[PDB]
RNA sequence: AGAGUUAAAUUAUAACUAAGCUGUAAAAAGCCCUAGUUAAAAUAAAAUAACCCACGAAAGUGACUCUAAUAAUCCUGACACACGAUAGCUAGGACCCAAACUGGGAUUAGAUACCCCACUAUGCCUAGCCCUAAACCCAAAUAGUUACAUAACAAAACUAUUCGCCAGAGUACUACUCGCAACUGCCUAAAACUCAAAGGACUUGGCGGUGCUUCACAUCCACCUAGAGGAGCCUGUUCUA
């Protein structure tokens, strides 16, 4: 509002394909959480409720992170087995 | 071909024109896309309104005007009324998160109007006024 | 880290939004991530550095952070 | 499970508050 | 299903078997057909090698048939084709050289064209949402559309004729009226199209 | 890098106050979850709307606009072909990853030890 | 594993180095025992479930005139012997 | 704890432009002194950083700046002393926005609810009260050990020094007392009587208007064909007889 206009959350379209520009914008906003934030501010969410969410999210993230880590570590051993029909 | 996603700052020497105008001189298409309705207003760079079209203006009624189709129809209409007053290129400003966002944009293109830049200015409070309570107690 | 140089600060901001990046992006000792945050907010209110967007001048400086928007 | 205990107290208290209003 | 899934449908076309030597992939294909020691369902009584049979005419014949009467329905079809024919021969000799160049006398091409004109583009499916049944615009498969055409024809020329009036008469009438797009059948098609525009917003409820 | 687990959970030894309250214990399971099937949305809606405009304008005579009819048809064909052919390849190829069956087997070959 | 620490000579850069003096001490004893069981005409059963050496071990056993189980070990094989193997059976006198 | 300050929103208020705007699973009611854009004080609340885990005795504290500042040469300890979320009370000031209550609109058999719109007490500041919370990390403070050792579940098992508590379930966060700026209050806290259980954790079922996958092949929806439900008869039920 007091900032200069058009410098922010702005994407310029290339070779006239708009769908792509918009996609890029939406990716920018998804990445910075602006989208989730917008969506979550439609209604209010009482502090305890928010505390609970943050905690659940962080648990969830820890688990996904670690499972992923174990996948990428175990990934080598998916290769065809040498010892078949031993 | 060097193509910057970032717009052309005013103080810069930067030379790009669309029909001979600077990036600053191009008209602005404001689009407010809200959950029950989508409104569009094309305006001069100098902020004189050229054209206005909304899903209500387009003769949909209560729930139907929520949908994407409606939004697109408003887009086309807006662009017609706009090209009448002779605006070839327009910079989109999308305000709000709704069912009609993308649709009203590509309706602006469908309706024979050229979109150069598409900006999102959605109110994001940094915590001002408390929004209304949640649904289903 | 000094609130007075907006250049260094403006490195750890998102160009489009003006958000401050997390550790998992900037990759800083907790100490510095903190110093950076505090310095940023200080700058923003003393009127050195813009809040909602990364100042366009500093767009082409070196990119330290791990985020990729355009794919 | 435990709520059965709580529920009981809950009821008691309600009924009593009600009564203080009448009485 | 007195045929196991092993049994392939027969290919009745004579032209396919008569002139093989110019196509590689198809030679390979029917080579694999018979040489697979593949079982073939016995060719049905309806279908023939006849140079004269139109599968669309036969379908229509069937949809007209009540009970078990092919003889009667094939009668009514035959009579209807003959009736369109003679109606156009009547319209030909009372006309002038220009209109004698214009007017179509092939009852087959008339049948086909009259069905192509009467087939709907878009359609409606009921969808339950929030305890209400909304009618929603649905794109249709080809077969569904042809079906809708034929069924609408027959339903009208069964239902709306005066009891004195015979079937091949009314049917030839409606075939010729649908040839020129002014038939009541076509009005039905339009009622659908208009109901589909009235509801176009609801096109979002469709999830597929 | 994984978020820190030190000091987070409520335990007899921990000096401070809980940060996480996990709903179910944080122990890597020996299988992964099954991929969530994509929510469908309506297809061809744009071409439909264009055709409907063409009709409203030309008074619903089909002869008038053959292009939008034909293109709406073309599109519905591409949505049928899409529904048929995408199901199988989305159900097999995960791109850089493995089908959840193979992942589960791989994870049973090198399981987590909660016990001992 | 916790119970192994007495047998570790130590840990070199993260690897655990078993103490060979003790390995020799023990191995002498195991071999001694094995041998005396063999001399006394008793059944020896080599057991491993590791699929590299499975063939190697099955081979080895067949060459000593001793038995090998290298495969999946059925549930009640030792405890419920007479059902899995047969009506009356001898069970291994030693298992390696 | 003070004092000072404000970026993003939001709003009084004008200026253009448009007839609608708002609102839902869908509507209605409301508003058109409305809506979009451009300008904007006050008030209130503090995106991102935070995938951090710091400060405080606890309650609590995460916009910015400065001033003052975080007891004990560190054992336990009250009914004494000083604090103590939200709500609430008194008085004065504020009021963007939210909102018990209430009034409208739907919904429903009803709807004194859930859903929609308006608006109030109240949420804010100053001063004083009130002293309660699932004030729960349901895990007392201070030193320690990882020895012995699995009821179950949960956050593994234990020593020493202390203090506070607990003797079936109801009755009962009740009745009577004492004290208290509390006067529909807090605190303290019985008995008659009634029962032969009340509780805790688990197990297998069954169920679930719970979620995720996969299906239905005359089969639920989509769809196809012929019928029934209306007529006369035929024949069977129920009634009445
Ligand atoms: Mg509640
Ligand atoms: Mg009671
Ligand atoms: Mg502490
Ligand atoms: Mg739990
Ligand atoms: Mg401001
Ligand atoms: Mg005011
Ligand atoms: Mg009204
Ligand atoms: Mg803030
Ligand atoms: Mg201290
Ligand atoms: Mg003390
Ligand atoms: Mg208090
Ligand atoms: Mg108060
Ligand atoms: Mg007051
Ligand atoms: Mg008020
Ligand atoms: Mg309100
Ligand atoms: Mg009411
Ligand atoms: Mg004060
Ligand atoms: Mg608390
Ligand atoms: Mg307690
Ligand atoms: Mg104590
Ligand atoms: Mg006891
Ligand atoms: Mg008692
Ligand atoms: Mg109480
Ligand atoms: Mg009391
Ligand atoms: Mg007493
Ligand atoms: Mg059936
Ligand atoms: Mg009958
Ligand atoms: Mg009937
Ligand atoms: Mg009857
Ligand atoms: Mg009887």
């Amino acid at each position: 509002a007091n900032h200069l206009k058009f410098i922010a959350r702005t994407v310029m379209v290339q070779e006239g394909n708009v769908e792509g520009a918009y996609r890029t914008l939406n990716r920018i906003l998804t990445m910075d959480g602006l989208i989730e934030d917008i969506k979550r501010r439609r209604y209010y969410e009482k502090p305890c409720r928010r505390r609970q969410r943050e905690s659940y999210e962080t648990c969830r993230r820890i688990y996904n992170m670690e499972m992923a880590r174990k996948i990428n570590f175990l990934m080598r051993k998916n290769r065809a087995d040498p010892w078949q029909g031993c | 071909s060097s193509f910057s996603i970032y717009p052309p700052i005013p103080g810069q020497e930067n030379s790009l024109r669309w029909a001979g105008k600077k990036f600053e001189e191009i008209p602005i298409a404001h689009i407010k896309a809200s959950y029950n309705n989508t409104q569009i207003q094309v305006v001069s760079a100098a902020h004189q309104p050229l054209a206005h079209a909304s899903c209500g203006t387009e003769g949909f009624r209560n729930a139907k005007k929520g949908t994407g189709i409606a939004a697109q129809t408003a887009g086309i209409a807006a662009a017609a009324k706009a090209t009448g007053k002779g605006v070839t290129h327009v910079r989109v400003v999308v305000k709000g998160l709704g069912p009609g966002r993308l649709s009203a944009i590509k309706g602006l293109t469908m309706g024979g109007l050229e979109v150069i830049s598409i900006t999102d200015n959605t109110p994001i409070p940094h915590n001002g006024c408390r929004p209304r309570k949640a649904r289903r107690l | 880290v000094d609130y007075k140089n907006v250049q260094l600060l403006s490195q750890f901001i998102s160009p489009f939004t003006g958000c401050i990046y997390g550790r998992h992006i900037t990759g800083l000792c907790g100490k510095k991530q903190k110093e950076i945050t505090k310095a940023i907010k200080r700058a923003q209110i003393l009127g050195f550095m813009p809040v909602t967007y990364k100042d366009p001048a500093y767009l082409k400086d070196p990119k330290v952070c791990n985020i990729k928007y355009r794919e | 499970k435990n709520i059965l205990k709580i529920r009981r107290r809950k009821m008691n208290h309600h009924k009593y508050r009600k009564l203080v209003k009448r009485t | 299903s007195r045929y196991g899934p092993e049994y392939k449908d027969p290919q009745i076309d004579k032209e396919y078997y008569r002139k093989p030597l110019a196509e590689q992939t198809e030679e390979e294909k029917y080579e694999r057909d018979f040489k697979k020691t593949q079982l073939i369902k016995a060719a049905p009584a309806t279908k023939t090698s006849s140079v004269f049979e139109d599968p669309v005419i036969s379908k229509f014949t069937n949809m007209m048939m009540k009970g078990g009467n092919k003889v009667l329905a094939r009668s009514l079809m035959t009579q209807t084709l003959e009736a369109v024919k003679r109606k156009q021969f009547a319209k030909y000799h009372a006309a002038s050289a220009e209109e004698q160049a214009t007017i179509e006398r092939n009852p087959y091409t008339i049948f086909h064209q009259a069905l192509k004109n009467c087939e709907p583009v878009i359609g409606l499916v009921p969808i339950l949402k929030g305890g209400h049944f909304y009618q929603v615009p649905v794109p249709l498969a080809d077969r569904r559309r042809r079906f809708l055409a034929m069924k609408w024809m027959i339903a009208e020329c069964r239902e709306k004729k005066h009891r004195r009036v015979l079937m091949p008469e009314k049917l030839s009438q409606e075939l010729l009226e649908a040839f020129h797009n002014q038939g009541p059948v076509i009005k039905r098609k339009h009622d659908m199209h208009k109901m589909a525009e009235a509801n176009r917003a609801l096109a979002h409820y469709r999830w597929w | 890098a994984t978020p820190s687990l030190r000091g987070r959970l409520a335990r007899l030894g921990n000096p401070r106050r809980p940060i996480l309250k996990p709903n179910k214990p944080l122990i890597l399971a020996n299988h992964v979850g099954e991929r969530r099937r994509e929510k469908g949305e309506a297809t061809c809606i744009t071409e439909m709307s264009v055709m409907m405009a063409c009709w409203k304008q030309n008074e619903f005579r089909d002869e008038a606009c053959r292009k939008e009819i034909q293109d709406f048809f073309d599109c519905a064909s591409r949505a049928e072909a899409a529904r048929k052919m995408r199901s199988i390849q989305e159900n097999l190829g995960e791109l850089g990853s493995l089908p959840p069956k193979k992942l589960n087997k791989l994870l049973h070959r090198f399981p987590n030890k909660p016990h001992v | 594993h916790r119970f192994m620490e007495p047998y570790l000579f130590g840990s070199r850069l993260g690897q655990d180095i078993i103490d060979l003096e003790q390995t020799a001490a023990h191995l002498q004893l195991a071999l001694n025992f094995t041998a005396h069981v063999a001399y006394r005409e008793g059944i020896i059963l080599f057991v491993s479930r590791h699929r590299q050496f499975a063939h190697l071990i099955e081979t080895t056993a067949r060459d000593c005139g001793e038995y090998a189980h290298t495969r999946y070990f059925k549930g009640g094989l030792l405890t419920n012997a007479p059902l899995l193997l047969g009506p009356g059976v001898r069970l291994p006198d030693l298992i390696i």
